[PDB]
């Protein structure tokens, strides 16, 4: 770092793209985050972002010993301007903790509490006729029924008159399998 | 002109004879006049044609340039944008004249009023939505209360306009990974949103997209350091490094468990997928073990959890699953034919549900390599009456069987012969009616209704699929099933070819 | 088939292509023992492609040398991947397969059969069609 | 002073597709300075780089510092110095294709500057700006030296 | 659509053909109606040959075996005249017409 906010700026301040780089985390060593409390306040919205989304690519061990930084980084954040920057910030103020985050807006942007209000009790409403996840496809009879209760049967859109064609031919590749493995 | 005309009591002279031209005259007089005379001519496409005159010629203003220094609007434009952006066409407009010029004071902070005004389902969205957080609010509830209503099959219509969205940069991704967690951590419902939310997770691993890092902390896994350090980099690599499962074995395995959540990750198990039942993957024997004990723990046991505290193992069944997990492992890795001797307990390995889409993913790997139908002679291959086994035995695998056998269908093999190629397609059809008496009928109709009317795919393998299926179904019928298969049948390019009276006389009475 | 009915073959192709390829780096020496086969060498020794720590020439120099005038050729190498094309490093070959001939300069590319066999479109065509004859003869006879 | 383009760089990465030929390595090197990231070419068989080390790019147009131009010839009993005394990889050759970010009615603000030296390419992409010295067939200089 | 899009010259969009062209040439195709009626003129002939080939090749193969190679010759130009893509040009469109 030769100026730290104009090499944040030239990194991260690319105004196309406000994805993180998987360089990032060679980025974001202890050295250039120790230089940035000093400068913080001047630097833009989405080098802001960025930095703080970077946070979530470095490992534990490497952060839980130096969580204390964080937590003033965070604090700071946390009296930013930008909203996008101080909602994270109040999300992301327990994740050098222990990575268990906040989970919770009831402190903060009292305009989104109607948006879980409004989704609490449709969600209810719709609870096991919307979607199944995808992780019960792999679990048994006994553990889908105890995780999200039972499955929800096949609407009868028709009767039958007679069975189809493929019960002939399992059968066939039943008896023809018993013959052979005989063999 | 209409103002630059009497500027005074006269007012320049060549702007009197200006003010002749237009005025009340015939500017104004005939605007009434043939606005009710191309009405008399016919008409309320007039007014339409009208507004559409009026649209064209608006688009020419240069709307960001003067907004913005004025700062105020006099209170969020009451005079005369407050009631324009109640007129259709003119609020449509808006969306497209915000996207020329972005970035801007005036125009962000006025489309934050119209949102909560009428506008709920902001239309065109993908990247004015990210710039304001009340109108990303706003839309996101509007799109979860759409997916919640829609049912299963709007999942695919659902997806690309939604989680595109959150593309433009993470800051919109792990906010749109919050709120929804909590309805999930929830016991009232708390099932199809975190479905909605790993499908999300799962686009993201199909597009680049970085979510290994966020859903394990979301899930309350972070809670140990060795567990959340051993899976960021399998998600992360993408690989079953054996430092990583080693840990997850003697770890689990002991008197603590994890969150079951995180084991149950459908990434986490579709990365096992891929890199397990490859017929290419070899293994040694002892991490071989270690993987199907993961398998087999991630796929029998119930657990309760109390938030601090979980008194439940199962161990017997974990036993029968990592039976069937190795012994399809050694029937996938072995080979060889002697391949349908032993479909004797292949099948009972069917009947497991953690099997069936290995065995799928096994098919999809073998039957996508070409010359495979070359080099197949039966009348129908063992690994298609393995996926009407697997169609019988379970259903929440049909979508991901009719998405396989409709790959399959598409397909061309140009190396087979022509007459080959149709009996294929027609034991293609044959999986799908089979698939239409196990339940999923609605999406194979639906694809059956975009083969026929829209695309010009051989009209014979649609007349073998309806002379199928009226053989194999009895009444009653459902409105919807009825509604989805008569337009078939009234193309009257496969009724005059040869059930059909029967399905006719029970139709009219149905509607 | 309008199409050059003589071109580079055996011995001249194989060395032409194992000459061309991005690894061969010629010595001072051999550079002067190999631009004094030039009969259309105009006496000024290049510029190494690289000067320090030794002055090391490239293939694609001499056989820049070599190519008549500015003609401008496109061509495709046999061992070229078809993706390349389509992704990233389009015009800038990982496998030095795309031969581009700008100012009649080889500024890449390992050559073949498709860039100076029979083939229409090839090095020696377009050498023919600028220049006349005489000019692609005297190419001939270099290049051997 | 005939420089076009000056920086510090820093390589991770050796050949990621794989070796296509054994005395050449491609350099996926990024900047330390700027926004900027290179590929470059290099003769290892001579001047071996290793993963992660910290060099020093320079471009220029002539070798020589008073800048007067270089006629494409090779002379080495020169009498004149040359930035290339200083630094200790020295490879000359020409840029064959500039390309960047620009539309039609707005201009480009990520270039690409793809330069050959005498088949060993190197593209060099990042900000318009620091790029705007390179132009379409010109001889450029790359010259480095190795820090620690 | 794309044939239009990359055949059919503009003259309305100011900021781009400033891009491409020098400005007196900009001042002085825009302000013409005859410069106007000519480009399109020459449009609607390019669309006239258009359905002609389409009539000759019901088969969609565009290779054909033609005297001068203009695309080879275009590239000859560009590198003899030293010509800057970058930059914007002093061509007349109605010279080239």
């Amino acid at each position: 770092e030769s100026d730290t906010g104009l090499w944040l700026h030239n990194k991260l301040g690319a105004t196309d793209e406000l994805w993180a780089p998987p360089s990032i985390a060679s980025l974001l060593t202890a050295a250039v985050i120790d230089n940035i409390r000093l400068c913080f306040h001047g630097l833009s919205s989405a080098v802001k972002l960025k930095l703080l989304l970077g946070t979530l690519h470095l490992p534990r061990r490497t952060v839980d010993e130096m969580k204390g930084a964080l937590m003033e980084i965070i604090q700071l954040a946390s009296l930013d301007s930008d909203p996008w920057v101080l909602m994270v910030a109040d999300i992301l103020k327990s994740f050098p903790d222990t990575g268990s985050l906040n989970l919770e807006l009831e402190e903060q942007n009292p305009n989104v509490q109607d948006i879980l209000g409004e989704l609490r009790e449709k969600v209810g409403e719709c609870e096991a006729s919307a979607m199944l996840p995808l992780e019960c496809q792999y679990l048994n009879k006994n553990a889908l029924t105890t995780l999200a209760g039972p499955l929800t049967p096949p609407v009868k859109h028709f009767q039958l008159k007679r069975k189809p064609k493929s019960a002939t031919l399992r059968a066939e590749l039943l008896q023809k399998s018993t013959e052979t493995a005989q063999q | 002109i209409m103002e630059p005309s009497i500027f005074n009591t006269l007012g320049s002279p060549e702007n009197v004879i200006q003010l002749l031209s237009e005025n009340y005259t015939a500017v104004a007089q005939t605007v009434n006049l043939l606005a009710e005379w191309l009405i008399q001519t016919g008409p309320v496409q007039v007014q339409e044609t009208v507004e559409n005159h009026l649209k064209s010629l608006l688009i020419k203003h240069f709307d960001p340039r003067k907004a913005d220094s004025i700062f105020t609007e006099e209170g969020e434009t009451p005079a005369w944008l407050e009631q324009m952006i109640a007129h259709t066409t003119w609020r449509d407009l808006f969306y497209k004249l915000a996207e020329a010029h972005p970035d801007c004071l005036m125009l962000n902070f006025t489309v934050k009023l119209i949102s909560d005004a009428g506008y709920q389902g902001e239309i065109t969205s993908v990247s004015t939505a990210c710039q304001q957080l009340e109108v990303f609010s706003r839309v996101l509830r509007t799109s979860l209360a759409t997916i919640l209503d829609g049912g299963e099959e709007n999942l695919e219509k659902n997806l690309p306009e939604f989680a595109k969205m959150v593309c433009h940069g993470e800051h919109t991704y792990l906010f749109a990974q919050a709120m929804m967690s909590v309805l999930a951590q929830e016991e009232q419902g708390g099932s199809a949103v975190r479905r909605i939310a790993q499908e999300v997770q799962r686009f993201a691993q199909e597009k680049g997209h970085d979510a290994s890092q966020i859903t394990l902390a979301l899930g309350t896994a972070a809670s140990y350091p060795r567990a959340c350090q051993a899976l960021g980099a399998m998600l992360s690599k993408g690989a079953l490094n054996p430092a990583d499962i080693t840990v997850l074995f003697k770890m689990f395995t002991s008197m603590d468990p994890p969150p079951v959540e995180l084991i149950r990750v459908p990434a986490f198990l579709d990365l096992f997928m891929q890199s397990l039942f490859k017929p290419g993957a070899r293994i040694n024997q002892d991490h071989k073990h270690k993987y199907i004990h993961i398998l087999a723990y991630a796929a029998s046991v119930v657990e309760t959890w109390k938030k601090n505290k979980r008194v439940s193992i199962n161990k017997d069944e974990l036993k029968s699953t990592s039976k069937a997990v190795e012994t399809v492992h050694n029937l996938c890795c072995n080979e060889n034919s002697e391949l349908v001797a032993e479909l004797s307990t292949l099948y009972q390995c069917i009947r497991f549900p953690v099997v069936a889409m290995g065995v799928l993913k096994w098919v999809d790997w073998t039957v996508s390599e070409p010359r495979y139908f070359q080099l197949q002679t039966d009348h129908t291959p063992v690994h298609l009456a393995l996926l009407d086994e697997i169609s019988t035995c379970h259903q929440l695998l049909h979508p991901q069987v009719l998405q396989l056998l409709v790959k399959l269908f598409e397909t061309e093999h140009s190396q087979l012969d022509v007459m080959e190629q149709l009996e294929l397609k027609k034991t293609l059809l044959d999986r799908m009616v089979h698939l239409l008496s196990r339940g999923y009928v609605l999406p194979v109709v639906s694809y059956i209704r975009k083969c026929l009317e829209k695309l010009d795919t051989d009209i014979s393998l649609i007349r073998y699929f309806v002379t199928e299926v009226l053989d194999v179904i009895a009444p009653p019928y459902t409105s919807d099933f009825v509604q989805l298969f008569l337009p078939i049948l009234e193309n009257d390019s496969i009724a005059g070819t040869i059930p059909v009276t029967e399905f006719i006389a029970h139709c009219k009475s149905n509607f | 088939s309008n199409r050059p009915v003589m071109g580079i073959v055996q011995d001249t192709l194989t060395a032409v292509r194992k000459f061309t390829k991005r690894d061969v780096f010629l010595e001072r020496g051999e550079v002067m023992n190999l631009l004094m086969f030039l009969s259309t060498w105009d006496g000024k020794v290049p510029q190494p492609a690289i000067l320090k720590p030794r002055p090391l020439w490239t293939g694609k120099q001499i056989f820049s040398l070599i190519i008549p005038g500015h003609i401008n050729c496109i061509r495709t190498h046999s061992t070229h991947p078809d993706d390349e094309d389509s992704g990233p490093y389009k015009h800038i070959s990982p496998g030095d397969t795309k031969v581009v001939v700008e100012n009649g300069e080889l500024i890449m590319g390992i050559l073949c059969k498709k860039s100076l066999g029979t083939s229409a479109g090839s090095l020696v065509h377009i050498s023919y069609l600028e220049m006349g004859h005489d000019i692609t003869r005297l190419f001939y006879s270099n290049i051997q | 002073a005939g420089i076009l383009f000056e920086d510090i760089f820093d390589v991770k990465d050796i050949d990621p597709e794989g070796k296509k030929f054994d005395r050449v390595s491609r350099l996926h090197c990024e900047s330390e300075s700027f926004k900027m990231d290179l590929i470059l070419d290099v003769n290892i068989q001579i001047y071996p780089v290793d993963l992660g080390d910290k060099f020093r790019l320079v471009i220029a147009s002539t070798l020589y510092e008073d800048g007067t131009l270089d006629d494409g010839e090779y002379n080495p009993t020169d009498d004149r110095p040359s930035r290339a005394d200083q630094f200790e990889y020295v490879m000359y050759g020409k840029v064959y294709r500039i390309e960047g970010d620009e539309t039609s009615t707005e201009a480009a603000t990520r270039l690409s500057a793809y330069v050959s030296y005498g088949g060993l390419l190197m593209r060099l992409q990042g900000d318009a700006n620091n790029l705007h010295g390179f132009e379409v067939d010109s001889r450029v200089y790359l010259l480095m030296k190795k820090l620690a | 659509k794309a044939f239009e899009k990359k055949f059919r010259f503009d003259y309305t969009n100011e900021r781009a053909l400033r891009r491409t062209l020098q400005e007196d040439l900009v001042k002085d195709v825009l302000s013409n109606a005859h410069i106007q009626n000519e480009l399109e003129r020459e449009f609607e002939r390019m669309r006239e040959d258009r359905e002609v080939l389409r009539v000759i090749f019901p088969t969609g193969d565009s290779k054909v075996v033609l005297p001068c190679n203009l695309l080879r010759m275009i590239w000859n130009a560009q590198k003899i005249f030293h010509i800057n893509p970058r930059l914007p040009s002093d061509l007349h469109p109605i010279k080239v017409v």
